[PDB]
């Protein structure tokens, strides 16, 4: 179950 | 960017035994970056029903991907894998050794 | 097995003048692969990569599918941030890797989280160990930290991997308990390859085993053989199971003074071989 990740 | 040579290992999956049906495999592993070309040769000639693995990395980033088919090894036929990448002046040819 | 894994894997390849970024994102439990998304592929879902995977229900594929979809987009973006973080051109063909994931022990409790990035295959971002704070590699990357920073990502990864990343692995081990639990021994034997009348080969193998960790190494006389050691790296069988092999080069008649040396966590001792012809 895949978390998230944000912009640069 | 940084870039890495693929490791290339050829074998298969079980002890080869001439005549008894077996699996090929080519894992080419350690490279950067990911587009590269691999086929499994058959007395020179390229295998056709040939799968390999999802793309994925290891812990230092760099790529591998396990090339695979069936195949019934023999005293006579000659296998290999042959691997194209950027990193490479011409494509490597390793060929199989049954011992290896 | 003493302790667990629950990986993701992301990979996007820009692709200048041939349309949007080729994003392939696979998800691991220790050794054994479970999902995969691929950009080129024709269903733009999450799909399943081992049995057990299959057992969620409908909701599930539908949220992974969303979530990886949204990863994908960001990623995309950040290819385009990078672009210019690094004053890079347009016509370039560019590499961005992220992975994260938890390890937890046999005991059900968290041991370490992980979420980090790379660019072109070097460092480029990385959550530190006590989860807190990040380790940004070069001048790029210290804009995204400081970003990253006030928005408190680092909380919000920490929440994730020590909940919902813990979850979900012990729910997996549940669901794929009859392989994934599973500590098959190397099968182990040697074999000999003279390669003229002063020297040979010495090749121990490590054959069937799972996970895919293990030590393999030779001595002499009872020492380290690391600088004069042949060692492939470990490969897939292709049916679930990892091989390796070590060998030495010994001079003839010397066979005697090598032992070859094989932990691995199927094992009930470590094992000790010896060339017996
Ligand atoms: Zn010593």
């Amino acid at each position: 179950r895949a978390g998230f990740v944000a912009n640069f | 960017a940084i870039q890495r040579t693929p490791k290339i290992q050829v074998y298969s999956r079980h002890p080869a035994e001439n005549g008894k049906s077996n699996f090929l495999n080519c894992y080419v592993s350690g490279f950067h970056p990911s587009d590269i070309e691999v086929d499994l040769l058959k007395n020179g000639e390229r295998i056709e029903k040939v799968e390999h693995s999802d793309l994925s990395f290891s812990k230092d980033w760099s790529f591998y991907l396990l090339y695979y088919t069936e195949f019934t090894p023999t005293e006579k036929d000659e296998y290999a894998c042959r691997v194209n990448h950027v990193t490479l002046s011409q494509p490597k040819i390793v060929k199989w050794d049954r011992d290896m | 097995a003493g302790s667990h894994s629950m990986r993701y894997f992301y990979t996007s390849v820009s692709r200048p003048g041939r349309g949007e970024p080729r994003f392939i994102a696979v998800g691991y439990v220790d050794d054994t692969q479970f999902v995969r998304f691929d950009s080129d592929a024709a269903s733009q879902r999450m799909e399943p990569r081992a049995p057990w995977i299959e057992q969620e229900g409908p909701e599930y594929w539908d949220e992974e599918t969303g979530k990886v979809k949204a990863h994908s987009q960001t990623d995309r973006e950040n290819l385009r941030i990078a672009l210019r973080y690094y004053n890079q051109s347009e016509a370039g063909s560019h590499t961005l890797q992220m992975m994260f994931g938890c390890d937890v022990g046999s005991d059900g409790r968290f041991l370490r989280g992980y979420h980090q990035y790379a660019y072109d295959g070097k460092d480029y971002i990385a959550l530190k160990e006590d989860l807190r704070s990040w380790t940004a590699a070069d001048m790029a990357a210290q804009i995204t930290k400081r970003k990253w920073e006030a928005a408190h990502v680092a909380e919000q990864q920490r929440a994730y991997l020590e909940g919902t990343c813990v979850d979900g692995l012990r729910r997996y081990l549940e669901n794929g308990k009859e392989t994934l639990q599973r500590t098959d021994p190397p099968k182990t034997h040697m074999t000999h390859h003279p390669i003229s009348d002063h020297e040979a080969t010495l090749r121990c193998w490590a054959l069937g085993f799972y996970p895919a960790e293990i030590t393999l190494t030779w001595q002499r006389d009872g020492e380290d053989q690391t600088q004069d050691t042949e060692l492939v790296e470990t490969r897939p069988a292709g049916d679930g199971t990892f091989q390796k092999w070590a060998a030495v080069v010994v001079p003839s008649g010397e066979e005697q003074r090598y032992t070859c040396h094989v932990q691995h966590e199927g094992l009930p001792k470590p094992l000790t071989l010896r060339w017996e012809p």
